[PDB]
């Protein structure tokens, strides 16, 4: 049956219907067991899918609201915000939901340093979306939730995973940019990332079979960030 | 703006 | 308000929320007045969204359908197969709301020619869409109403539009699309086609400059099912 | 596989 809704989610993957992957891939993480990589994977693309349209939508919104502030035009501004605000609903009640599903399900029975490392950073992942269009009280409470879970990831990352791991260097990746747009730290944002790149390109022997493609693409993205920091 | 880890 | 709602439109549509652009342009067109080009087009760009996501899921569940029945992989096709059927359920509901706000309020109050062509060729589509998943005595109604719109909207346009007005080519398009597809006839498709492109060239004096890049699209589209066709 | 009207 947890072959059943891995199933499911992989059509639902096929058919671009996220909210149902996401539907299966709840149901897998409700078992209370250590998912496999395949299982991750699929849980947390269904989540990125399901928030990254709503993310997507924000920013475009935004971006309009932005325009209008610009030609003063009220009876527009009323609409837009509405519209945004809506939106920021959507996103409040699916960052919970899957930082429920780590509370409770993946996190207590992750029992190997990747899965470990894996769900921390989604967790950090989730209270940076909330900062991403929180103000005040609750954009410091992200905040605060989203560092201390990253600041988990990385000490597990540190000392269970090879610098050059994809789970670490993406962790690296989201932190730093986590520093960089949460926290308006240009300066940490960068050292984060120069250090992960340097100490991936210290030991490239630790490439994996299984996965140099991934590293070399957050190390990539890790160097294009720096480039747009700089 | 910033590029954070890609999904696919 | 109608204003207002045009606007929400416009914004669903910028955030690509087009569930909402549905919902917008549904109250519009449920207030029974004439509806404007730029109305028309929100209207039918939000339905042709909806219905779109769920016809490219459909026919990628579909696809993998035919796979697996060559693999003869019962499990997974009882899986497939009922994952399909929730498809078709959403397909059938979505078809039903615009063909209900056509007949209860597009139709009745259109009182131009190109608004009553534009509206029967939307029921041509709409049945034809139900017809694509159809089976048995369901195919047949689907397409015998896709049928009596098509022919409906064709009265209007040879007399009200000329040859190379974008609704009348738009219409050509679908209805030769109808005949190939739901009605299994290259012959008849062929020459609805080739007739609709020929009696364009025949007049091209006739292209408007509000639509000539319009018109000009359509026709390739004519060529290149003809291509596909022959 | 036939092209119908496009949208946008």
């Amino acid at each position: 049956d947890r072959e059943d809704l891995v199933y499911q989610a992989k059509l639902a993957e096929q058919a671009e219907r996220y909210d149902e992957m996401v539907e299966s891939m709840k149901k897998v993480a409700g078992m209370d067991v250590e998912l496999t990589v395949e299982e991750r994977n699929l849980l947390s693309v269904a989540y990125k899918n399901v928030i990254g349209a709503r993310r997507a939508s924000w920013r475009i919104i935004s971006s309009i609201e932005q325009k209008e502030e610009n030609k003063g035009g009220e009876d527009k501004l009323k609409m837009i915000r509405e519209y945004r605000q809506m939106v920021e609903t959507e996103l409040k009640l699916i960052c919970c939901d899957i930082l429920d599903v780590l509370d409770k399900h993946l996190i207590p029975a992750a029992n190997t340093g990747e899965s470990k490392v894996f769900y921390y950073k989604m967790k950090g992942d989730y209270h940076r979306y909330l900062a991403e269009f929180a103000t005040g009280n609750d954009r410091k409470e992200a905040a605060e939730n989203s560092l201390v879970a990253y600041k988990a990831a990385s000490d597990i990352a540190m000392t269970e995973l090879p610098p050059t791991h994809p789970i670490r260097l993406g962790l690296a990746l989201n932190f730093s940019v986590f520093y960089y747009e949460i926290l308006n730290s240009p300066d940490r944002a960068c050292r984060l990332a120069k250090a992960a790149f340097d100490d991936a390109i210290a030991e490239l022997d630790t490439l994996s079979e299984e996965s140099y493609k991934d590293s070399t693409l957050i190390m990539q993205l890790l160097r294009d960030n720096l480039t747009l920091w700089t | 703006r910033s590029f954070s880890e890609p999904f696919g």
